[PDB]
Parts: structure tokens; C-alpha cells; sequence
RNA sequence: GGUGAAAUUCUUGGAUUUAUUGAAGACUAACAACUGCGAAAGCAUUCGCCAAGGAUGUUUUCAUUAAUCAGGAACGAAAGUUAGGGGAUCGAAGACGAUCAGAUACCGUCGUAGUCUUAACCAUAAACUAUGCCGAUUAGGGAUCGGACGGCGUUUAUUUUUGA
């Protein structure tokens, strides 16, 4: 069922939450990411898809997380945070601070925050055209 | 200022000015004699010299052409004359 | 519910669009470390004491 | 949103019958190169062993991301992170060895500020073992103590002369090495001294390091040399 | 009439210079004329930093910052109250403003 | 997915998300500024080759060889045109979804010419400092880029002279 260990250690995984302008994602890998073993997204916990983004819904998605993940025997996580990335805003949307504090709360432990978003040198045309959107 | 005497301007006051823009125009460049210390020889060298200068007896450098004036090597003196 | 008990110890302005809401800051009276920021609707005087639902959400500013 | 499914299970579906796929999982050990301080480093999950699935093929091309401050047991170096790659797998444990070199993100955009020149070179190397890395170098400006003049600029000439030392010194320290011997040169970062030892004439060029390093061929496998590093 | 000495550009000694995205509409402007800010935080608001701090596994931790520079075109900038209209002795000051050091 | 809010569209024929690897074309972030070069248009990753240019320095050389120019000639952003190569991204035309009394638009999902390059045409821009070119004189100040000269110190190297 889970990992074999002495009560003294604790076995470690890590969480990479996409939170962008539209929908907030929380997914947890083994130690590499190869595997996943948990996922859960904004959509499924709120019915009226304009809060899909709100700081609210991240709480939720985020606190089932720690009661699904927590049988399975990891008891840590790592953190990496992104945002749109690319061409998009590079600022992390509103529910990106929410889910965090949720995994912290429910008992679980912290370590090595960072930040992984993807940024170009030199990229190819953005959407919008040269006016840009006029409203 | 509003009176000033423009003919007899101090010489400190020359020694300022551009070498054009003085009452008269005057160079401020100097000839030199080097003392190699390997030979006895005297040699007559410009003090903004654009070429390397060989002196006569024994064949050695004196100086290195550069952007202002010529550099002399680290062993070697100078008078100017 | 693990329901929590906070008492008021200063309030901060009023906020709202008419004024009907009151921006306070709240001391959780168990563990006078903790301190955070809520919003309430009535009337608020220092020392009073409030009923909390849940403590996780905050307020802006 | 419960009631926006449409299409659903697409044209004709039907419901599955097992669930719960976790009942067939194992857990197995991650070791850690010669070199370092500390061995291990974590678990790892995969599919149970079964027929027409071995298990040791899906566990000989994982990498992992540690920070060196985990492997050396210091927070000096906590923004330098490593990859280590599995190549052999024992009973119940994976052996790995040196796949790269990384700078965390939020230290190099503390570096760059305005005012101030950057310089930064690379060029590629192979070692005794034929073995073809690339490595990457950094390098900005030095302020005086004394300095009154707002912004402290280098001349583009003198640009190219520290560009064309970096790259000498990196091909001298490399050229007569292996692969083991190069990553005890990395840690205690012999590289960065010894560039600005050498460039302290041109300029006195602050903050040098070696930004990151990626590996492009490999040779033989050679499994008689990954256990010579691994269980002492 | 000129309104302003500048032209409102800060370009003089040269003919041309590359256009930028608008951070905001996505509209093309010169690098020059945008209007730049440079901003630095931290990775979470002060109220959770406590809850990351306790809940840590490394004894003191401190949390990394965020480093950004926003920058946008002029109809964006003051519509999002980033500058604003001075009056006409006003325009002819380029000092920054005196961040509050104090805060009463 | 996307929006102020929605829809068109994709999905257990596994969408969205996660790690490793491959191919193709375009582009050179942060450093980057009341800073540099060019007759203007313009020009920003590394290194090799080729010819050209400004300023400074000079007790070199020629001795009026000069200024501006009707007609005349070279270069001249973007779009557009003629033949091949290339065709990732954006996107005139076109097709749909909403809004609206109407919406051939602003907003959203697709998408052709074009966007890139070689060999030839075109010669127009708010091509703007809305300010033609050469020469003389007229007031105070502190910043800055390139070269030369003078000086008290600090720093530093196979170290001095040089560089900061
Ligand atoms: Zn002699
Ligand atoms: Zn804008």
C-alpha cells in the first residue's frame, strides 16, 4: 500500500501548480515526474465556471489532496509555482498563493520553494495585432 | 571683465590655452638627447617621434611609437636639449 | 465544526461601496500569537467578541 | 462543471470495471555517486513486475532533480541543483551518476541590474573519457570603494579580451580530466577562482561562475566503471 | 503647439529603435516611449508567511523573492492609474517621488 | 478553452496536465541609458576573412587646388509586382459564434495571399527637429562619450611603464 520506512524518516514528493488567469491546476509526481499520482483541478469543485480561477476553489481542490495523498505514505512536498509562461502574462493568478497555504495548514510538510515558469530569449509573433484589443 | 588688458595676458594664463589659440602660435613639442646605457652614443630624437628610432653603434630600440608621444624604455634617461 | 472564538482589539477604517461594511482585525483569544484580518457587517466596538465559522479565508488589505 | 459533458464517453462507450491501479505499485531506493556526501536521496514508484512488462526497462532512462545543498549536507549551496540518471538497478535500489548542472532561476535574476556590464562565453570540451559536455560562464562588472561615477562600464575591446580569456581557461582545466575528476572541480567552484585571478588585469570583473553544463554524447556503457564509484 | 519639449519620446541622435509588446493590449509601441516599472516581492503575502515558516522541514527558512518589470503604452498606463495628469508648471519635473518612510 | 458574462471547438477512439527524445522555420529577452555609429532610409548572440570611415597627435608634404548648385546621376522603411526555394508563428480576403432595433464592425474559434530568402522592378511616408548649406561674433553652470597632457594616493598582477 505504501512505502516501507522507519517512523524517524519521512518519504518526500512534489507539487507543481499551474495557476493561470482561467483555472488553477494542483498535481502531485513521485520524486521524479514520470509517475503522477494525484490530480485535481479547479473546474471539478466549483459549479458556476466564472470561479474556476477564484482564490476559493484552489482551498477546496487543495485540501482533498492532502487526505488523498496521505494514505499513500508521502508526507512531504516540493513546490514549483508557474504561470502562463510564453507569450502570456508571467504574473501567477489569484488561487496560485491560496493552494499553497491549504497543504501547509492540513499537516504537511514544506520544502524548496521555486519558481518554474518558461520565458523565452526571443519569441515568435503574440497574438493581438499591432492595435491590440480595442475594449 | 568690460576692461581688460588683452596685450599682456600672465603666463600662467598661457600655459592653459590650446597651442593654436594663443596670441602666437608656438609648438609644444622638444628634441632630446638619449643615453643608451649599453653604449656611449648621443642620439638626437623628436619627442613625438611616429617611427621606432635605432641608434647607430650596437642596433638597439630607444623608443615606441604610440597615440601622443614616444615612450622610452625603462633603462635608458633623457635630457631635454 | 471546530468552531473558533476572535475578539477585536482595534478597527481599521470602513469599507464598502456605501458604507454598510466594517473592516476589523481579530485576535483568536486561544492563541494570542496568531492575528489575522476578517470582515464583518454590524457594528463593531473594541473588546467585542465575535463567532468565527471558519478561519482560512481573510480579506483583502 | 458537473453539467457541461456532452459528448461524454465520445460516440459509444460503456463504464469500466477495476479500479484503484495502485494496489500493483513498488517502491524501490535511489543511490547517489562517489563524490557526494550523502547516498540516499529519496523513493521511487513503479509497476509491479510482471510477464511481457519487465520492470527494469522502465527504471534506466529517470532523471531526478536534487539540490546540492541536500547532497552536501550545506545551505551555502542552495541554488545550484543536479540531475542524476539511472543506469543500473539492483536488488530493491538504482544506481545513478552525473547527468548536468543547473543554476536556480531566482539567483540569476538577482545578479543582472542595470548600470552594469555582463559578460558571458561558452564553448565545448571533450575529456580523456570521450565524454562531449558544453559548460557556460558569467561574469559583471566590479564598483570601487573610492567610486563617485554613477555607472561602471567596460570598453567593447576590452569586452573581447576577457571573452578570449574565459575560453582559454576553460579548455586548459578541462583538457586533461575525467568525468569524475571534473565534477570535484565543480563544487568548490576552481573554475570561478581561478578566472578572476587571471582577468584581474583587464578589469576586475566581480561575480564569476559557471552558469550551467549539459552533456552531449556518451560512450560504451562500461558497467565495470559505474561500480567503482558506487558501494564503498 | 508643442506640448511638451521632448516630444514625449526621449529620442535624439538617432532615426529608428524597435518596438515592444504592450504588457497589457499587446500593442506595439517604441521601447523608448513605454513607460517602465520594475517591481520586487515576495513569493507569498505577509499574512502566510508564519504558516509557510512553521510548517517548513529546514529549521529558519526564508522564502525566495519575484523579480518582474511591467511595462505599457500610454493609453493603459493611465487608465490603470499607474500616472497621472499634472498641470502645466508640474509636467517639467522628472524627479521620482518620495517614497513615504515613515508611514505615520 | 475563452470572456464583463456566454457560445462555436476538443474530449475515457484518454482531452487538459506530467517527464524524456526528434524535426522544421522565424527571432535575438533581462544587461539597455535623456548612451554609441552612419549621407539619409537604418543598424543589438559568437568567431574568421575582405575592403572602407570619424576624431585626436605631429617642428611631415602640395600651395588656392575652395562654397553652393538649373538640367543630370547613386542609395531610398512598409505595402505591392515577376520567376524559383521555404512555409513554424501571426494574419488582409473568406466561413461561423455572440452583442444589438439593425452589426457586412469592436469581442471569440478557424483560415488564403503575405510575413523569410535568391535574381530583377517600383521610388512613395507625420521620409519630422514640421527648423536648407558655408563662415564670424555674443552668458553663467554642472553632467556625459572618444583622444592627448599634468598630479596626490589606493588596488593589483613575473606585478614596474600599462589597466581600474
Ligand atoms: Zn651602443
Ligand atoms: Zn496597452
Amino acid at each position: 500500500l505504501g512505502p516501507q520506512v522507519r517512523e524517524g524518516e519521512l518519504v518526500f514528493g512534489v507539487a507543481r501548480i499551474f495557476a493561470s488567469f482561467n483555472d488553477t491546476f494542483v498535481h502531485v509526481t513521485d520524486l521524479s515526474g514520470r509517475e503522477t499520482i494525484c490530480r485535481v483541478t479547479g473546474g471539478m469543485k466549483v459549479k458556476a465556471d466564472r470561479d474556476e480561477s477564484s482564490p476559493y476553489a484552489a482551498m477546496l481542490a487543495a485540501q482533498d489532496v492532502a487526505a488523498r495523498c496521505k494514505e499513500l505514505g508521502i508526507t512531504a512536498l516540493h513546490i514549483k509555482i508557474r504561470a502562463t509562461g510564453g507569450n502570456g502574462t508571467k504574473t501567477p493568478g489569484p488561487g496560485a498563493q491560496s493552494a499553497l497555504r491549504a497543504l501547509a495548514r492540513s499537516g504537511m510538510k514544506i520544502g524548496r520553494i521555486e519558481d518554474v515558469t518558461p520565458t523565452p530569449s526571443d519569441s515568435t509573433r503574440r497574438k493581438g495585432g499591432r492595435r491590440g484589443r480595442r475594449l | 571683465v568690460l576692461a581688460v588688458d588683452l596685450l599682456n595676458p600672465s603666463p600662467a594664463s598661457e600655459a592653459r590655452k590650446h597651442k593654436l589659440k594663443t596670441l602666437v602660435p608656438a609648438p609644444r613639442s622638444f628634441f632630446m638627447d638619449v643615453k643608451c646605457p649599453g653604449c656611449f652614443t648621443i642620439t638626437t630624437v623628436f619627442s613625438h617621434a611616429q617611427t621606432v628610432v635605432i641608434c647607430q653603434g650596437c642596433t638597439n630600440v630607444l623608443c615606441q611609437p604610440t597615440g601622443g608621444k614616444a615612450r622610452l624604455t625603462e633603462g635608458c634617461s633623457f635630457r631635454r636639449k | 465544526a471546530p468552531v473558533k472564538f476572535v475578539k477585536v482589539t482595534r478597527v481599521l477604517g470602513r469599507t464598502g461601496s456605501r458604507g454598510g461594511v466594517t473592516q476589523v482585525r481579530v485576535e483568536f483569544m486561544d492563541d494570542t500569537t496568531r492575528s489575522i484580518i476578517r470582515n464583518v457587517k454590524g457594528p463593531v466596538r473594541e473588546n467585542d467578541i465575535l463567532v468565527l465559522l471558519e478561519s482560512e479565508r481573510e480579506a483583502r488589505r | 462543471v458537473g453539467k457541461n459533458k456532452r459528448l461524454s464517453k465520445g460516440k459509444k462507450g460503456l463504464k469500466k470495471k477495476v479500479q484503484d491501479p495502485f494496489t500493483r505499485k513498488d517502491w524501490y531506493n535511489i543511490k547517489a555517486p562517489a563524490p557526494f556526501a550523502v547516498r540516499d536521496v529519496g523513493k521511487t514508484l513503479v509497476n509491479r513486475t510482471t510477464g511481457l512488462k519487465n520492470a527494469n526497462d522502465a527504471l534506466k532512462g529517470r532523471i531526478f532533480e536534487v539540490c546540492l545543498a541536500d547532497l552536501q549536507k550545506d545551505e551555502d549551496h542552495a541554488f545550484r541543483k543536479i540531475k542524476l540518471r539511472v543506469d543500473e538497478v539492483q536488488g530493491k535500489n538504482c544506481l545513478t551518476n552525473f547527468h548536468g548542472l543547473d543554476f536556480t532561476t531566482d539567483k540569476l535574476r538577482s545578479l543582472v541590474r542595470k548600470w552594469q556590464t555582463l559578460i558571458e562565453a561558452n564553448v565545448t570540451v571533450t575529456t580523456t573519457d570521450h565524454y562531449l559536455l558544453r559548460l557556460f560562464a558569467i561574469a559583471f562588472t566590479k564598483r570601487r570603494p573610492n567610486q563617485i561615477k554613477k555607472t561602471t562600464y567596460a570598453q567593447s575591446s576590452q569586452i573581447r579580451a576577457i571573452r578570449r580569456k574565459m575560453v582559454e581557461i576553460i579548455q586548459r582545466e578541462a583538457a586533461s580530466c575525467t568525468l569524475h575528476q571534473l565534477v570535484s572541480k565543480l563544487i568548490p567552484e576552481v573554475i570561478g577562482r581561478e578566472i578572476e585571478k587571471a582577468t584581474q588585469g583587464i578589469y576586475p570583473l566581480q561575480n564569476v561562475h559557471i552558469r550551467k553544463v549539459k552533456l552531449l554524447k556518451q560512450p560504451k556503457f562500461d558497467l565495470g566503471a559505474l561500480m567503482a564509484l558506487h558501494g564503498e | 503647439v508643442k506640448k511638451r519639449k521632448n516630444n514625449g519620446r526621449n529620442k535624439k541622435g538617432r532615426g529608428h529603435v524597435k518596438p515592444i509588446r504592450c504588457s497589457n493590449c499587446a500593442r506595439c509601441t517604441p521601447k523608448d516611449k513605454a513607460i517602465k516599472r520594475f517591481t520586487i516581492r515576495n513569493m507569498v503575502e505577509s499574512a502566510a508567511i508564519r504558516d509557510i515558516s512553521d510548517a517548513s522541514v529546514f529549521a529558519e527558512y526564508t522564502v525566495p523573492k519575484m523579480y518582474l518589470k511591467l511595462q505599457y503604452c500610454v493609453s493603459c498606463a493611465i487608465h490603470g492609474k499607474i500616472v497621472r495628469v499634472r498641470s502645466r508648471e508640474g509636467r517639467r519635473n522628472r524627479a521620482p517621488p518620495p517614497r513615504v518612510r515613515y508611514n505615520k
